[PDB]
């Protein structure tokens, strides 16, 4: 996943 | 207190679980796993947010686990560090  | 959750209502795991009512069908992680890791659905895409630290995660990939992603990206979260 990636952070916003 | 000396810490404060970004979202007090989502303090409850059951409240977090309910937020996944309209979790999309392509999003492979389960609401169970995500809510247990402190995460609730923001209503946009596959984007979730932590009730504690307020961090947001999206674009989940196969092999991702909720806790390990939460700890990798937000290692100083009190929920991560209280686990
Ligand atoms: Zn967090």
């Amino acid at each position: 996943s990636v952070p916003i | 207190g000396t810490i404060y959750p970004r979202n007090p209502a989502m303090y409850s795991e059951e409240a977090r679980l309910k937020s996944f009512q309209n979790w999309p069908d392509y999003a492979h992680l389960t609401p169970r796993e995500l809510a247990s890791a402190g995460l609730y659905y923001t209503g946009i895409g596959d984007q979730v947010q932590c009730f504690a630290c307020g961090g947001k995660l999206k674009n989940w990939e196969p092999g991702d686990r909720a806790w390990s992603e939460h700890r990798r990206h937000f290692p100083n979260c009190f929920f991560v560090l209280g686990r």
